[PDB]
Parts: structure tokens; C-alpha cells; sequence
């Protein structure tokens, strides 16, 4: 049971590192969304301002 | 009853026997019991190591 528990723990230990890294993967997609919509917002403010 | 040197022969055999059994009868059995003690103790500690 000591070796079997070490294997059970070894799987749960590593799977949580992969799952936790996926939160950072969602954060990188969110960072890209913030920057891409900021570029579109900046383009929108640029074309809105020059019209005046 | 009658008093004889019979006690000498039995006492001499006993002194030699007491010195012999301490080296060839007790050590093999006490070691075989200490091994099981150690195996039960470390076997129970193995479950505590797995639980930690």
C-alpha cells in the first residue's frame, strides 16, 4: 500500500500541475483578447477623433 | 539420605551447558524474534509514511 499510495499520489500530484497550467493558458488567451480589443478600441478612437 | 560427589558431575555439566546455550540456543531465536518485531514496527510505520 505504501508503493501503491506513492503511485496514486504521483498521478494526482502531476495532473494538478497540468490542470493549474491550463488556468495560465486561459489567462494568456484573455491577455490576447484584452490587447486585440484594445487595438480595435484604439482604432475606433482614432477614426472617431479625426472626423471632428 | 547418603551424601556423595554426584553433585559435582551434574554442576560441572550445568555450568558448561549454561555457557553453551547463551551462544547457540538464545541468539538464533532472539534474533528471529527481533526481526519480526522490526518488520511489524517498520510495516506499521510504512502506513504512516504513506498517509503523510
Amino acid at each position: 500500500d505504501l508503493e501503491l499510495a506513492h503511485e496514486k499520489a504521483g498521478q494526482q500530484l502531476r495532473e494538478a500541475k497540468a490542470q493549474a497550467a491550463e488556468i495560465v493558458e486561459q489567462a494568456k488567451k484573455r491577455a490576447n483578447q484584452i490587447v486585440d480589443e484594445a487595438r480595435d478600441q484604439a482604432r475606433t478612437e482614432g477614426e472617431r477623433l479625426k472626423a471632428q | 539420605m547418603n551424601i556423595n560427589a554426584t553433585l559435582i558431575g551434574q554442576s560441572v555439566a550445568f555450568f558448561i551447558f549454561v555457557l553453551f546455550c547463551m551462544k547457540f540456543v538464545w541468539p538464533p531465536v532472539i534474533a528471529a524474534l527481533q526481526e519480526r518485531q522490526k518488520k511489524i514496527a517498520d510495516g506499521l510505520d510504512a502506513a504512516n509514511r504513506a498517509a503523510r
